RNA sequence: CCGCCGCAGGUGCAGAUCUUGGUGGUAGUAGCAAAUAUUCAAACGAGAACUUUGAAGGCCGAAGUGGAGAAGGGUUCCAUG
């Protein structure tokens, strides 16, 4: 909710910084396996735990 | 790519193609059979009237539960619909082919569409939500359309 | 020649007889547009916002039985439409529809 | 094209609802590039975005009717729903006496 | 990668409401029918029954489709594409 604990707000803060796509230059590398970010999570799709 | 049929001579023929197009398959095969023996101008005069419900596409094969009309009697058939999106998305392709005619320097209004073929494209999976908490699939049926024009008197 | 302007008293009541209560004032608007194509042979029919108010004067269920219209054909400006000649449909506020012949008016 | 931003701001600048925010339909290009609130206040001074008056709920026939009720009209036996002890009760009558 | 002579076996499939993956007919079929209702003009645009703006006609009718918070959500907020 609006009423958060400091520990939970740092938990959410990590999950937002992990919910960005791959940089466009990453798959121009030599050992190129990654196409897109498979671990991208959406607020309707998956509910983050908690 | 490699087409199904090869034309009589690559000179007098101009190719066009459209892979994985977002129409239905069964509506588009039927409106690509009605086009199959018509002049390049004869086809666009036809399809534009199917877009406006003045001439119709007779559904012959994929006609299960397809209601009737007065216009299908011109084809000697009882059933027929007016597939607006199907007729439109192989009018972009005559626009594409009639351009390739001009690029090859073929006569703009001598071409009769001899070969046209609709193959099924890979289905696009989204789902519907049905009774007693059971998800059944709701797949789209796209198609690969490809056609060869050839000059005639 | 082409820029021709007439008056027309339209019987909506016999163009609208039998349609449901939430599809009359809409249906009325479709037989002022149909009417405008039959007399003045023009696909582009653009019906004025003062006439729309006149049809929706008694709400959706009730339409004025007789309505009077200055039906006017005109040329076009640029940004060329598939058609050139359109028909502006304008309301004529009339007190009595008794003994109105269709007037051939002047521009 | 999209004046959704500039009806919302204009509502909270006028301090009314977006029901009453009248955006000039001929001067659209000037409203479309408002971009801020202070420049929507500029459009009120210029006089494009202007407040609409309150829709008339005139209680004029209401006053007209009560003057009849003060005279005892529309207060007959066939215009009584609640009991005599509900309309004007017996405890309050006793209080007054 | 294979023939011959020996050796070895997780060695031959149509079935098991077999297991996994894929695709058919049904079928362009059932369906997109709860809570009154949308119409006109203009704009942006390749493109309008739906978007935006004005003008209509309506609904919620202060125990509300209104204005806010708790729990839950975790960026869904707001702008620009």
């Amino acid at each position: 909710s609006s009423h958060k604990t400091f520990r939970i707000k740092r938990f959410l803060a990590k999950k937002q910084k992990q919910n960005r796509p791959i940089p466009q230059w990453i798959w121009m590398k030599t050992g190129n396996k990654i196409r897109y970010n498979s671990k991208r999570r959406h607020w309707r799709r998956t509910k983050l735990g908690l | 790519v490699r087409y199904s049929l090869d034309p009589e001579n690559p000179t007098k023929s101009c190719k066009s193609r459209g892979s994985n197009l977002r129409v239905h398959f069964k509506n588009t095969r039927e409106t690509a059979q009605a086009i199959k023996g018509m002049h390049i101008r004869k086809a666009t005069k036809y399809l534009k009237d199917v877009t406006l419900k003045k001439q119709c596409v007779p559904f012959r094969r994929y006609n299960g539960g397809v209601g009737r009309c007065a216009q299908a009697k011109q084809w000697g058939w009882t059933q027929g619909r007016w597939p607006k999106k199907s007729a439109e998305f192989l009018l972009h392709m005559l626009k594409n082919a009639e351009s390739n005619a001009e690029l090859k320097g073929l006569d703009v209004d001598s071409l009769v569409i001899e070969h046209i073929q609709v193959n099924k494209a890979p289905k696009m999976r989204r789902r519907t939500y049905r009774a007693h908490g059971r998800i059944n699939p709701y797949m789209s049926s796209p198609c690969h359309i490809e056609m060869i024009l050839t000059e005639k008197e | 020649n082409e820029v021709v302007t007439r008056e027309y008293t339209i019987n909506i009541h016999k163009r609208i007889h039998g349609v449901g209560f939430k599809k009359r004032a809409p249906r009325a608007l479709k037989e002022i547009r149909k009417f405008a194509m039959k007399e003045m042979g023009t696909p582009d029919v653009r019906i004025d916002t003062r006439l729309n108010k006149a049809v929706w004067a008694k709400g959706i269920r009730n339409v004025p039985y007789r309505i009077r219209v200055r039906l006017s054909r005109k040329r076009n400006e640029d940004e060329d439409s598939p058609n050139k000649l359109y028909t502006l449909v304008t309301y004529v506020p009339v007190t009595t529809f008794k003994n109105l012949q269709t007037v051939n008016v002047d521009e | 094209s999209m004046l959704r931003l500039q009806k919302r701001l204009a509502s909270s600048v006028l301090r009314c609802g977006k029901k009453k925010v009248w955006l000039d339909p001929n001067e659209t290009n000037e409203i479309a590039n408002a971009n801020s609130c202070q420049q929507i206040r500029k459009l009120i001074k210029d006089g494009l975005i202007i407040r609409k008056p309150v829709t008339v709920h005139s209680r004029a026939r209401c006053q007209k009717n009560t003057l009849a009720r003060r005279k005892g009209r529309h207060m007959g036996i066939g215009k009584r729903k609640g009991t005599a002890n509900a309309r004007m009760p017996e405890k309050v009558k006793w209080m007054r006496r």
